[PDB]
């Protein structure tokens, strides 16, 4: 985070980005500055998902971890089936 | 990357008629198709071909602009026998043929034809549908990732207008009758979803009824050999997955193939693509077949089909049958502008619910995600809210884990082969059909131009790849669109010709002309379309 | 806000459509408040009028014969008057019809 | 857009908003009202205040 | 607001006029007195309307800040689209 | 496959649960613990107790 600093798009610009419910695009701009510019777009799309990704971090005490969605192995599969969770319950664990 | 290939075919093709083409007359009765005042009646000589006019010494498929030469008469073949004229074969005795066919098969239940017919006229259908089925993509490793999120959704259009969603596409309502089909959705939903599909096997039940077994010639079936819808050598108009191709490359094996996408011959079919190797403006000719569940990735690992053979004839019945029949050629075949729309995806404001508390349900507390506080522009909440549906925290934060499987941007297939073995002689393997597909492309039903919630072109932009799908007023959608471009796509149905010509494809005008130009029915509607796709091979 | 709950009070007390004089206000009506906001029996009758008149529109152009334009007019403005330029509407709201 | 003063007038809607406005205010309004109905307009200076 | 002084109509009589819910039309008049009188009228609508404007003044509590409404520059567009929001929600924060 | 039950034990003095909602239900998220007789019977969407 520093030093890099903060974006102020400004197209250099950093790749985290670690921000939570950025009212920052929109925002000022205002508008781009003058340069090259061709990416900008893509970094600015990883980062953002990385964001949001690193963003949830709560939300597991709520979890009610993940399972193997399908019937797949499951590597022991000798002694009793498998059968995967249809998630359509509410993960909410109170 | 499909944008500047449409703007120049848009481009070229303001000038590129002078008069009005003599394919597109279907309208002349019988009386007035027989006078000798007629230019096309000296061109029709032989039921089982079309005659027409061509350039000279040019093999296709040729270059983008047409070489100059001079004008011969070339042959196709009609392998439908829906493609004679029709002041030749007329729509009443297509519609009576049909209820010939329908006798006593299955029919549909008027509620399901209500419902649909109004969900496939609505021209206030949410746009969220339509980037919710562009990112699912038709995985069924993100329909079952975002149940919970698509339960809600199909509950909340459900109980607020009593129409039906996520119609458009195939690879949907196959997910909602295997996986929401216990009791998660209402009682009358899934009676509407399994009337379609009911209606769609009793379809291909029927083209099994109508031929003969056991006569299969050169690795052809005998439903192959008789039908169209259970042909292999034809796919259908949007593809989702590279299971048609493989099934195609695999099934025909000697009438000589040839597949077109973006540039050089062939398909490379690389799959799982995620956020770091995404590169949206990919000028390759890699497909993304998407992440199969049961086994790994890898990259050495050889590709597999997802589904069955069956599928790919259930979803070309689907498409050529009963979209048609319930749109009347107003639906439309574009594709999507993932660079624009996957961004707007990342927007997602669900607060932070403290431990120990409750999930607030009611969109009237503050704490819910679609509460004013917290509808702030430019996110995926103003998306929801502008669609009037209620959903949850987790149900919008389902997506980041839909995120780690993605699709980087559609492309236009051109498949080509010769007639199949029944009428291959030492002369029609010359002749070759050339038909397009939409690799990653989506349909909506209705399309309209004054909603102003959304820029025009934002997502989707018309790329149409059928007669059937033709689409005259979808065209404003598309970047610098002109009265002139306008009234000359009224006329003519505008298909660009990398995509295949009308003349040279399988799927005509005059089989378009019927599905657009009947009021009987619905039922047999559906079944004078299954008779009209019967092939003329002796 | 003010146009839903206008409307909503008119529909749930007489069982009557409002703003059905205007014909920029179904458009309008039909385009944006078709989600969801009014009930489900009146968004159905302003849908219904939209779709007679355009039903109406496709009547126009199915009995005329395209290709035909003479001196920059359609053929469908050369047979037709709902379907010409030069005709007007009686109520104008906007300077773009002139 | 902006509104601007030197920009000149641009339609606000495409050509076919009034094909189908002629279609509506001579068909189905005629055919509901039944010749009742009457165009008139309005007062401005005494319907602000 | 002094000195001119108040509305007693009189017809010279002062632009603002910054009360709200006037039980001062009527009201006396009663009636007007004798003068020639053109407007009048044009000033008093445009001082009403500023008088309700101005007579807003608090209520901006409960906003919810004005958006585009529309689809339109938001001066980047090039990283993300732009949406704007149909006023349909309830603003009152509480 | 069948051998898997996951009913929690419920305390003496105390109602048997009977909606889903409750953490105490055989079939509640927090007793759905894969490869049971519990996944079987919550993809059917059936309640038992």
């Amino acid at each position: 985070s520093n030093p890099t600093t903060f974006s102020v798009e400004a197209i250099a610009a950093y790749t985290p980005v670690a921000l939570i419910r950025l009212l920052n695009a929109s925002g000022p701009l205002q508008p781009g500055h003058r340069v090259d510019i061709a990416d900008a777009r893509s970094i600015y799309t990883v980062g953002a998902a990385a964001s949001a990704a690193r963003a949830r971090a709560n939300h597991n005490a709520n979890t009610i971890r993940r399972t193997a969605m399908f019937a797949e192995t499951d590597p022991m599969t000798w002694l009793r089936p498998t059968v995967g969770l249809r998630r359509t319950f509410n993960p909410r664990i109170i | 990357t499909l944008d500047v290939q449409m703007g120049r075919f848009m481009e070229t093709w303001a000038d590129m008629m002078p008069h009005h083409p003599h394919w597109v007359n279907e309208h002349l009765t019988i009386l007035q198709f027989i006078a000798p005042s007629n230019p096309r009646l000296r061109f029709e000589l032989n039921p089982a071909f079309d005659f027409f006019v061509a350039p000279g010494d040019v093999d296709l498929p040729g270059p983008q602009r047409p070489p100059e030469a001079m004008p011969t008469v070339n042959a196709t073949l009609r392998i439908i026998n829906g493609n004679i004229p029709v002041p030749l074969c007329p729509i009443s005795f297509r519609d009576c043929r049909g209820t010939q066919l329908g006798l006593g098969r299955h029919t549909m239940t008027p509620a399901t034809i209500k419902a649909v017919k109004d969900t496939f006229e609505d021209r206030a259908y949410p746009t969220i549908f339509y980037m919710l089925e562009a990112v699912i993509h038709g995985n069924e490793r993100n329909f079952c990732a975002l149940l919970r999120l698509l339960t809600q959704c199909i509950r909340g259009y459900w109980e607020q207008s009593h129409r039906v969603a996520f119609v458009n596409n195939f690879h949907m309502l196959m997910y909602i009758t295997t996986y929401l089909g216990n009791g998660e959705l209402p009682e009358v939903c899934i009676n509407i979803y399994r009337d379609l599909l009911q209606h769609v096997r009793a379809l291909r039940q029927t083209i099994t009824d109508f031929t003969i077994q056991g006569e299969g010639h050169n690795g052809e079936t005998s439903e192959a050999l008789n039908n169209i819808l259970t042909d292999d050598t034809f796919i259908a108009p949007i593809l989702w997955d590279c299971d048609a191709l493989i099934y195609r490359d695999e099934a025909a094996r000697d009438r000589l193939p040839a597949i077109r996408v973006s540039g050089r011959n062939g398909y490379q079919a690389l799959h799982f693509v995620d956020m770091a190797g995404h590169n949206f403006q990919r000028r390759d000719n890699v497909l993304i077949h998407g992440r199969p569940v049961r086994g790994d990735t890898g990259q050495a690992i050889p590709i597999t089909p997802h589904h069955d053979r069956e599928w790919g004839i259930l979803s070309k019945i689907y498409y050529y049958i009963v979209i048609p029949a319930f749109s009347r050629g107003s639906c439309c075949t574009m594709g999507v502008r993932y660079d624009r729309l996957y961004p707007a995806l990342q927007a997602v404001i669900v607060p932070e619910i403290p431990a120990d508390e409750e999930a607030p349900t009611t969109p009237e507390d503050p704490r819910h995600p679609l509460h004013a506080h917290q509808l702030v522009p430019n996110s995926l909440n103003v998306y929801f809210h502008n669609a009037h549906l209620t959903v949850d925290g987790d149900a919008l934060l389902t997506l980041q884990e839909l995120m780690g499987d993605m699709a980087e941007r559609t492309t236009a297939i051109l498949v080509s082969s010769a007639p199949d073995a029944g009428a291959a002689t030492a002369t029609t393997r010359n002749m070759r059909i050339y038909d397009g597909a939409l690799y990653h492309g989506l349909i909506m039903m209705a399309y309209q131009a004054y909603d102003e919630t959304i820029a025009t072109g934002t997502f989707f932009y018309p790329v149409p790849v059928n007669p059937l799908f033709a689409c005259p007023e979808h065209l404003a959608s598309l970047r610098g669109m002109t009265n002139a471009r306008r009234v000359l796509a009224k006329m003519v149905p505008p298909i660009p010709p990398f995509l295949g010509a009308n003349h040279h494809a399988t799927i005509r005008q005059p089989v378009a002309y019927h599905v657009t130009h009947s009021k009987s029915d619905f039922n047999t509607l559906t079944y004078s379309l299954l008779g009209g796709y019967f092939k003329f091979t002796p």
